[PDB]
Protein backbone atom coordinates (compact mmCIF):
# COMPACT_ATOMS: atom_id res chain seq x y z
CA UNK A 1 0.00 0.00 0.00
CA UNK A 2 2.20 3.05 1.34
CA UNK A 3 5.58 2.83 0.13
CA UNK A 4 8.71 5.34 0.52
CA UNK A 5 12.16 5.21 -0.94
CA UNK A 6 15.35 7.25 -0.41
CA UNK A 7 17.03 8.39 -3.38
CA UNK A 8 20.36 10.30 -3.44
CA UNK A 9 24.18 9.79 -3.10
CA UNK A 10 25.80 6.98 -0.87
CA UNK A 11 29.42 8.83 -0.85
CA UNK A 12 29.64 12.72 -0.28
CA UNK A 13 32.70 14.77 0.31
CA UNK A 14 33.36 16.94 3.47
CA UNK A 15 31.76 20.69 2.95
CA UNK A 16 29.98 19.31 0.21
CA UNK A 17 26.43 19.07 -0.09
CA UNK A 18 24.29 16.14 0.16
CA UNK A 19 20.60 16.11 -1.50
CA UNK A 20 17.98 13.56 -0.74
CA UNK A 21 14.69 12.91 -2.26
CA UNK A 22 11.49 10.35 -1.02
CA UNK A 23 9.73 9.45 -3.65
CA UNK A 24 6.09 7.63 -1.96
CA UNK A 25 3.18 6.19 -3.90
CA UNK A 26 -0.38 4.99 -2.21
CA UNK A 27 -0.85 8.15 -0.14
CA UNK A 28 -0.34 12.12 -1.97
CA UNK A 29 0.83 15.19 -0.26
CA UNK A 30 -2.69 16.49 -0.64
CA UNK A 31 -4.47 14.41 1.88
CA UNK A 32 -5.03 16.36 4.77
CA UNK A 33 -2.30 16.48 7.48
CA UNK A 34 -0.24 14.02 5.74
CA UNK A 35 3.21 14.39 6.94
CA UNK A 36 6.76 12.87 5.62
CA UNK A 37 9.64 12.85 8.08
CA UNK A 38 13.35 11.90 7.64
CA UNK A 39 15.47 10.14 10.50
CA UNK A 40 18.31 9.38 10.43
CA UNK A 41 20.46 6.95 12.14
CA UNK A 42 24.68 6.46 12.35
CA UNK A 43 26.28 3.32 12.01
CA UNK A 44 25.53 1.55 15.68
CA UNK A 45 23.78 4.45 17.00
CA UNK A 46 20.46 5.24 17.43
CA UNK A 47 17.93 7.30 15.52
CA UNK A 48 17.74 11.48 15.10
CA UNK A 49 15.04 12.91 14.12
CA UNK A 50 15.58 15.40 11.10
CA UNK A 51 12.59 17.11 9.86
CA UNK A 52 9.17 16.92 8.82
CA UNK A 53 6.96 18.87 6.23
CA UNK A 54 3.19 18.60 5.46
CA UNK A 55 0.53 18.90 3.12
CA UNK A 56 -0.11 22.30 3.63
CA UNK A 57 3.71 23.20 3.44
CA UNK A 58 4.13 23.36 7.20
CA UNK A 59 7.40 22.59 8.07
CA UNK A 60 10.08 22.16 11.44
CA UNK A 61 13.69 21.30 11.71
CA UNK A 62 15.64 19.53 14.52
CA UNK A 63 16.83 23.14 15.85
CA UNK A 64 20.42 21.89 15.90
CA UNK A 65 20.83 21.15 12.17
CA UNK A 66 18.08 24.03 11.11
CA UNK A 67 20.94 26.00 9.67
CA UNK A 68 21.95 23.37 7.74
CA UNK A 69 18.67 21.42 6.52
CA UNK A 70 16.31 22.56 3.67
CA UNK A 71 12.95 20.74 3.11
CA UNK A 72 10.66 20.74 -0.12
CA UNK A 73 8.20 18.69 -1.51
CA UNK A 74 6.78 18.39 -4.95
CA UNK A 75 2.93 17.06 -5.36
CA UNK A 76 3.44 16.64 -8.65
CA UNK A 77 5.98 14.14 -8.58
CA UNK A 78 5.13 12.54 -4.78
CA UNK A 79 8.27 13.60 -3.64
CA UNK A 80 9.86 15.39 -0.67
CA UNK A 81 13.45 16.47 -0.63
CA UNK A 82 15.68 16.90 1.76
CA UNK A 83 19.22 19.36 1.61
CA UNK A 84 21.79 19.05 4.08
CA UNK A 85 24.95 21.68 3.94
CA UNK A 86 27.99 21.69 5.18
CA UNK A 87 28.32 17.60 5.94
CA UNK A 88 30.88 15.93 7.78
CA UNK A 89 32.23 12.59 8.50
CA UNK A 90 29.61 12.57 11.63
CA UNK A 91 26.69 13.19 9.32
CA UNK A 92 27.47 9.26 7.75
CA UNK A 93 24.57 7.44 8.39
CA UNK A 94 21.56 5.89 7.37
CA UNK A 95 18.79 7.91 6.25
CA UNK A 96 14.99 6.86 6.26
CA UNK A 97 11.79 9.13 5.42
CA UNK A 98 8.74 7.98 6.86
CA UNK A 99 4.88 8.50 6.24
CA UNK A 100 3.01 10.28 8.87
CA UNK A 101 -1.05 9.81 9.26
CA UNK A 102 -3.36 12.66 8.99
CA UNK A 103 -6.47 13.12 11.10
CA UNK A 104 -9.43 11.01 9.94
CA UNK A 105 -9.62 8.91 14.71
CA UNK A 106 -6.68 11.17 15.95
CA UNK A 107 -4.30 8.97 17.75
CA UNK A 108 -3.10 7.89 14.83
CA UNK A 109 -1.01 11.11 13.93
CA UNK A 110 0.75 9.79 16.91
CA UNK A 111 3.50 7.86 14.82
CA UNK A 112 5.51 7.52 11.56
CA UNK A 113 3.44 4.32 10.38
CA UNK A 114 5.26 3.45 7.06
CA UNK A 115 9.06 4.08 6.38
CA UNK A 116 11.76 3.67 3.34
CA UNK A 117 14.28 1.08 3.49
CA UNK A 118 16.66 3.98 4.40
CA UNK A 119 20.18 4.92 2.68
CA UNK A 120 23.29 4.15 3.29
CA UNK A 121 25.25 7.86 2.85
CA UNK A 122 29.26 8.08 3.74
CA UNK A 123 30.80 11.18 4.20
CA UNK A 124 34.70 11.40 3.36
CA UNK A 125 37.28 12.86 1.21
CA UNK A 126 38.56 9.78 0.06
CA UNK A 127 38.67 8.00 -3.73
CA UNK A 128 38.41 4.73 -4.31
CA UNK A 129 41.35 2.44 -3.13
CA UNK A 130 42.51 -0.87 -3.13
CA UNK A 131 43.39 -2.43 0.81
CA UNK A 132 47.06 -3.64 2.36
CA UNK A 133 46.68 -6.71 3.72
CA UNK A 134 48.60 -7.36 6.53
CA UNK A 135 48.73 -10.69 8.96
CA UNK A 136 47.47 -11.09 12.27
CA UNK A 137 49.64 -13.97 13.68
CA UNK A 138 49.56 -16.67 16.29
CA UNK A 139 44.70 -25.84 22.83
CA UNK A 140 43.26 -22.95 20.91
CA UNK A 141 45.21 -20.36 18.66
CA UNK A 142 43.56 -17.52 17.13
CA UNK A 143 45.40 -15.80 13.75
CA UNK A 144 44.16 -13.31 11.18
CA UNK A 145 44.18 -10.68 8.51
CA UNK A 146 44.31 -7.18 8.73
CA UNK A 147 42.94 -5.40 5.88
CA UNK A 148 43.54 -1.67 6.02
CA UNK A 149 43.19 1.45 4.28
CA UNK A 150 40.52 0.86 1.14
CA UNK A 151 37.84 2.57 0.01
CA UNK A 152 34.91 2.17 0.01
CA UNK A 153 32.75 -0.75 1.01
CA UNK A 154 32.12 -3.06 0.99
CA UNK A 155 35.11 -6.13 1.41
CA UNK A 156 34.67 -9.46 1.43
CA UNK A 157 36.72 -12.63 3.21
CA UNK A 158 36.93 -16.00 2.87
CA UNK A 159 39.99 -18.29 4.44
CA UNK A 160 41.06 -20.78 2.37
CA UNK A 161 39.16 -19.90 -0.42
CA UNK A 162 36.05 -21.11 1.58
CA UNK A 163 37.05 -24.46 2.88
CA UNK A 164 37.37 -22.78 6.38
CA UNK A 165 34.42 -21.45 7.90
CA UNK A 166 33.86 -22.82 11.73
CA UNK A 167 35.51 -20.06 13.96
CA UNK A 168 35.71 -17.51 11.78
CA UNK A 169 34.93 -13.77 12.57
CA UNK A 170 35.44 -11.27 9.91
CA UNK A 171 34.20 -7.82 12.05
CA UNK A 172 32.69 -4.53 10.93
CA UNK A 173 34.81 -2.36 9.47
CA UNK A 174 35.86 0.97 11.20
CA UNK A 175 35.94 4.33 9.04
CA UNK A 176 38.97 5.99 10.37
CA UNK A 177 39.63 9.35 10.75
CA UNK A 178 41.74 9.12 7.69
CA UNK A 179 38.37 8.57 5.91
CA UNK A 180 39.92 5.17 5.14
CA UNK A 181 38.49 1.95 6.02
CA UNK A 182 39.94 -0.69 8.00
CA UNK A 183 38.72 -4.31 9.07
CA UNK A 184 40.04 -7.07 10.88
CA UNK A 185 39.13 -11.03 10.12
CA UNK A 186 39.99 -13.41 12.49
CA UNK A 187 40.04 -17.57 12.45
CA UNK A 188 40.22 -19.74 15.94
CA UNK A 189 42.00 -22.94 15.65
CA UNK A 190 43.48 -25.84 17.73
CA UNK A 191 47.48 -25.05 18.23
CA UNK A 192 48.21 -28.56 16.96
CA UNK A 193 47.42 -27.83 13.28
CA UNK A 194 49.27 -24.66 13.21
CA UNK A 195 52.01 -26.48 12.22
CA UNK A 196 50.13 -28.80 9.37
CA UNK A 197 47.74 -26.82 8.26
CA UNK A 198 48.06 -23.68 5.93
CA UNK A 199 46.11 -20.63 6.42
CA UNK A 200 45.26 -18.02 3.72
CA UNK A 201 42.77 -15.31 3.76
CA UNK A 202 40.94 -14.56 0.67
CA UNK A 203 40.35 -10.80 0.42
CA UNK A 204 38.11 -8.90 -2.29
CA UNK A 205 37.39 -5.17 -2.74
CA UNK A 206 35.92 -5.13 -5.84
CA UNK A 207 35.08 -1.50 -5.80
CA UNK A 208 38.85 -1.13 -6.82
CA UNK A 209 39.64 -4.51 -8.56
CA UNK A 210 41.80 -5.02 -6.03
CA UNK A 211 42.46 -9.48 -4.63
CA UNK A 212 44.80 -10.10 -2.36
CA UNK A 213 45.28 -13.78 -0.80
CA UNK A 214 48.04 -13.90 2.21
CA UNK A 215 48.93 -16.93 3.75
CA UNK A 216 49.36 -16.46 7.62
CA UNK A 217 51.21 -18.05 10.30
CA UNK A 218 53.07 -18.04 13.35
CA UNK B 1 8.93 23.57 23.40
CA UNK B 2 6.62 23.90 20.63
CA UNK B 3 3.74 21.81 20.06
CA UNK B 4 3.14 19.60 17.99
CA UNK B 5 0.91 20.23 14.53
CA UNK B 6 -2.14 17.95 15.95
CA UNK B 7 -1.36 18.54 20.04
CA UNK B 8 -4.64 21.50 20.28
CA UNK B 9 -6.73 18.45 18.92
CA UNK B 10 -7.03 16.20 22.08
CA UNK C 1 15.41 19.82 24.36
CA UNK C 2 12.58 17.40 25.75
CA UNK C 3 14.83 13.63 26.85
CA UNK C 4 13.13 10.65 26.13
CA UNK C 5 15.09 7.92 28.44
CA UNK C 6 15.21 4.34 27.54
CA UNK C 7 15.35 1.54 29.95
CA UNK C 8 16.76 -0.69 29.91
CA UNK C 9 19.05 0.33 27.74
CA UNK C 10 19.81 -2.88 27.07
CA UNK C 11 18.35 -6.51 28.39
CA UNK C 12 18.62 -10.27 27.64
CA UNK C 13 16.30 -12.70 27.29
CA UNK C 14 15.16 -16.05 25.70
CA UNK C 15 12.46 -17.08 23.92
CA UNK C 16 8.69 -17.46 25.58
CA UNK C 17 9.86 -14.65 27.91
CA UNK C 18 7.93 -11.91 29.23
CA UNK C 19 9.57 -8.31 29.03
CA UNK C 20 8.24 -4.88 29.54
CA UNK C 21 10.53 -2.25 28.69
CA UNK C 22 10.74 1.65 29.75
CA UNK C 23 10.75 5.13 28.15
CA UNK C 24 10.32 8.28 30.30
CA UNK C 25 9.85 12.01 29.08
CA UNK C 26 11.24 15.01 30.65
CA UNK C 27 7.57 16.86 30.17
CA UNK C 28 4.62 15.62 29.54
CA UNK C 29 3.73 14.39 25.81
CA UNK C 30 0.31 13.17 26.86
CA UNK C 31 -0.61 9.95 24.86
CA UNK C 32 2.10 11.39 21.73
CA UNK C 33 4.24 8.31 22.04
CA UNK C 34 5.32 5.21 19.48
CA UNK C 35 7.17 2.54 19.42
CA UNK C 36 9.41 0.33 17.08
CA UNK C 37 11.27 -2.85 16.75
CA UNK C 38 14.41 -2.27 14.35
CA UNK C 39 16.02 -5.42 13.40
CA UNK C 40 19.49 -5.21 12.19
CA UNK C 41 19.71 -4.18 8.49
CA UNK C 42 15.93 -2.73 8.65
CA UNK C 43 14.32 -0.03 9.09
CA UNK C 44 11.92 0.85 12.01
CA UNK C 45 8.92 -1.04 11.97
CA UNK C 46 5.72 1.08 14.04
CA UNK C 47 4.60 -1.71 16.66
CA UNK C 48 2.47 0.89 19.17
CA UNK C 49 0.91 4.23 18.16
CA UNK C 50 -0.45 7.30 20.58
CA UNK C 51 0.90 4.70 23.65
CA UNK C 52 -1.53 2.24 24.14
CA UNK C 53 -2.89 1.56 20.30
CA UNK C 54 -1.70 -1.53 18.57
CA UNK C 55 -0.61 -1.13 15.01
CA UNK C 56 -2.43 -3.13 12.73
CA UNK C 57 -0.77 -6.02 11.66
CA UNK C 58 1.29 -6.41 14.22
CA UNK C 59 1.22 -9.52 16.70
CA UNK C 60 -1.27 -9.70 19.65
CA UNK C 61 1.77 -10.20 21.70
CA UNK C 62 2.81 -6.43 21.78
CA UNK C 63 1.08 -3.91 23.99
CA UNK C 64 1.58 -0.60 25.60
CA UNK C 65 0.67 1.89 28.49
CA UNK C 66 1.55 4.52 29.78
CA UNK C 67 0.63 8.83 29.23
CA UNK C 68 2.64 11.74 30.52
CA UNK C 69 6.14 10.72 31.11
CA UNK C 70 5.93 6.99 31.85
CA UNK C 71 5.91 4.55 28.69
CA UNK C 72 5.78 0.91 29.14
CA UNK C 73 5.89 -1.59 26.15
CA UNK C 74 5.47 -5.19 26.98
CA UNK C 75 5.81 -8.39 25.22
CA UNK C 76 3.69 -10.81 26.60
CA UNK C 77 5.91 -13.47 24.89
CA UNK C 78 9.14 -12.90 23.49
CA UNK C 79 9.75 -14.68 19.97
CA UNK C 80 13.41 -14.81 17.57
CA UNK C 81 11.62 -12.24 15.74
CA UNK C 82 11.99 -10.00 18.80
CA UNK C 83 15.72 -10.09 19.66
CA UNK C 84 16.34 -6.28 18.44
CA UNK C 85 16.37 -2.79 18.83
CA UNK C 86 13.36 -0.88 20.31
CA UNK C 87 12.46 2.84 20.86
CA UNK C 88 10.36 4.86 21.79
CA UNK C 89 9.16 8.38 19.86
CA UNK C 90 7.02 11.77 21.37
CA UNK C 91 5.44 13.14 19.03
CA UNK C 92 3.70 16.03 20.69
CA UNK C 93 6.44 18.57 20.95
CA UNK C 94 8.67 19.80 18.32
CA UNK C 95 11.21 18.46 17.78
CA UNK C 96 10.30 14.89 17.57
CA UNK C 97 12.68 13.18 20.18
CA UNK C 98 13.83 9.47 19.79
CA UNK C 99 14.82 7.80 22.83
CA UNK C 100 18.40 5.78 23.21
CA UNK C 101 17.01 2.91 22.39
CA UNK C 102 16.75 -0.69 24.23
CA UNK C 103 18.80 -3.56 22.80
CA UNK C 104 17.30 -7.18 23.80
CA UNK C 105 19.87 -10.29 22.67
CA UNK C 106 19.36 -13.81 23.58
CA UNK C 107 20.26 -15.34 26.74
CA UNK C 108 23.20 -17.54 27.42
CA UNK C 109 25.37 -18.73 30.48
CA UNK C 110 28.47 -16.08 30.99
CA UNK C 111 31.26 -16.48 29.05
CA UNK C 112 34.73 -14.60 29.63
CA UNK C 113 36.34 -13.93 26.54
CA UNK C 114 39.70 -15.46 24.91
CA UNK C 115 41.95 -12.59 24.30
CA UNK C 116 44.69 -12.62 22.22
CA UNK C 117 47.51 -9.91 21.07
CA UNK C 118 48.37 -9.35 17.61
CA UNK C 119 52.13 -7.12 17.15
CA UNK C 120 52.24 -5.16 13.79
CA UNK C 121 53.63 -7.20 10.96
CA UNK C 122 57.08 -5.96 9.00
CA UNK C 123 55.63 -5.07 6.17
CA UNK C 124 53.09 -2.52 7.47
CA UNK C 125 56.17 -1.28 9.71
CA UNK C 126 57.47 0.23 6.70
CA UNK C 127 54.10 1.61 5.44
CA UNK C 128 55.18 3.84 8.31
CA UNK C 129 52.44 3.07 10.57
CA UNK C 130 52.05 0.42 13.50
CA UNK C 131 48.63 -1.71 13.69
CA UNK C 132 48.77 -3.76 17.14
CA UNK C 133 45.41 -5.50 17.57
CA UNK C 134 43.43 -7.03 20.37
CA UNK C 135 40.63 -10.11 19.88
CA UNK C 136 37.92 -11.04 22.50
CA UNK C 137 36.59 -13.92 21.35
CA UNK C 138 33.40 -15.53 21.95
CA UNK C 139 31.73 -14.26 25.22
CA UNK C 140 28.84 -12.81 27.30
CA UNK C 141 27.34 -10.60 27.90
CA UNK C 142 27.99 -7.86 24.96
CA UNK C 143 29.56 -5.56 27.23
CA UNK C 144 33.53 -5.74 27.43
CA UNK C 145 36.24 -3.37 28.28
CA UNK C 146 39.64 -2.75 26.42
CA UNK C 147 42.05 -0.54 27.55
CA UNK C 148 45.63 -0.20 26.03
CA UNK C 149 49.21 0.23 27.75
CA UNK C 150 52.32 1.30 26.30
CA UNK C 151 55.37 0.67 28.54
CA UNK C 152 52.37 0.82 31.11
CA UNK C 153 50.93 4.23 29.68
CA UNK C 154 47.21 3.80 29.78
CA UNK C 155 46.20 5.00 25.78
CA UNK C 156 43.11 7.21 24.84
CA UNK C 157 41.96 8.29 21.45
CA UNK C 158 44.20 5.81 19.57
CA UNK C 159 42.18 2.69 19.22
CA UNK C 160 38.74 1.64 17.43
CA UNK C 161 36.93 -1.29 17.91
CA UNK C 162 33.60 -3.04 16.35
CA UNK C 163 31.63 -6.29 17.62
CA UNK C 164 30.24 -8.55 15.57
CA UNK C 165 26.61 -9.52 15.98
CA UNK C 166 25.32 -12.04 18.66
CA UNK C 167 26.35 -15.65 16.87
CA UNK C 168 23.34 -17.68 15.94
CA UNK C 169 24.70 -20.82 17.40
CA UNK C 170 26.46 -19.83 20.52
CA UNK C 171 24.96 -16.65 21.43
CA UNK C 172 28.55 -15.16 21.74
CA UNK C 173 30.16 -11.69 20.91
CA UNK C 174 33.68 -11.27 19.60
CA UNK C 175 35.23 -7.70 19.69
CA UNK C 176 38.25 -6.42 17.85
CA UNK C 177 40.43 -3.23 18.96
CA UNK C 178 43.36 -1.61 16.99
CA UNK C 179 45.81 0.70 18.56
CA UNK C 180 47.58 2.87 16.00
CA UNK C 181 50.95 4.10 16.17
CA UNK C 182 53.16 5.75 13.99
CA UNK C 183 56.25 3.59 12.91
CA UNK C 184 58.66 5.94 15.30
CA UNK C 185 56.46 5.71 18.42
CA UNK C 186 56.45 1.91 18.22
CA UNK C 187 60.26 1.48 18.43
CA UNK C 188 60.15 3.60 20.85
CA UNK C 189 58.58 1.44 23.57
CA UNK C 190 58.26 -1.47 24.92
CA UNK C 191 55.51 -3.84 26.29
CA UNK C 192 52.59 -3.81 24.44
CA UNK C 193 49.22 -4.59 26.68
CA UNK C 194 45.79 -5.28 26.18
CA UNK C 195 43.37 -5.30 29.03
CA UNK C 196 40.10 -6.67 29.03
CA UNK C 197 37.97 -6.26 31.83
CA UNK C 198 34.34 -8.69 31.55
CA UNK C 199 31.92 -9.59 33.86
CA UNK C 200 32.71 -13.33 33.19
CA UNK C 201 36.23 -12.80 33.98
CA UNK C 202 37.18 -12.18 38.44
CA UNK C 203 39.98 -10.04 37.27
CA UNK C 204 40.73 -8.33 34.48
CA UNK C 205 43.28 -9.96 31.95
CA UNK C 206 45.77 -8.99 30.40
CA UNK C 207 47.91 -10.22 27.04
CA UNK C 208 50.96 -8.55 25.98
CA UNK C 209 54.08 -8.84 23.95
CA UNK C 210 57.60 -7.02 24.29
CA UNK C 211 58.52 -5.89 20.62
CA UNK C 212 61.98 -7.41 20.28
CA UNK C 213 61.33 -10.82 22.13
Amino acid sequence: RITLKESGPPLVKPTQTLTLTCSFSGFSLSDFGVGVGWIRQPPGKALEWLAIIYSDDDKRYSPSLNTRLTITKDTSKNQVVLVMTRVSPVDTATYFCAHRRGPTARGPVNAMDVWGQGITVTISSTSTKGPSVFPLAPGTAALGCLVKDYFPEPVTVSWNSGALTSGVHTFPAVLQSSGLYSLSSVVTVPSSSLGTQTYTCNVNHKPSNTKVDKRVEP
Amino acid sequence: LELDKWASLW
Amino acid sequence: ALQLTQSPSSLSASVGDRITITCRASQGVTSALAWYRQKPGSPPQLLIYDASSLESGVPSRFSGSGSGTEFTLTISTLRPEDFATYYCQQLHFYPHTFGGGTRVDVRRTVAAPSVFIFPPSDEQLKSGTASVVCLLNNFYPREAKVQWKVDNALQSGNSQESVTEQDSKDSTYSLSSTLTLSKADYEKHKVYECEVTHQGLSSPVTKSFNRGE
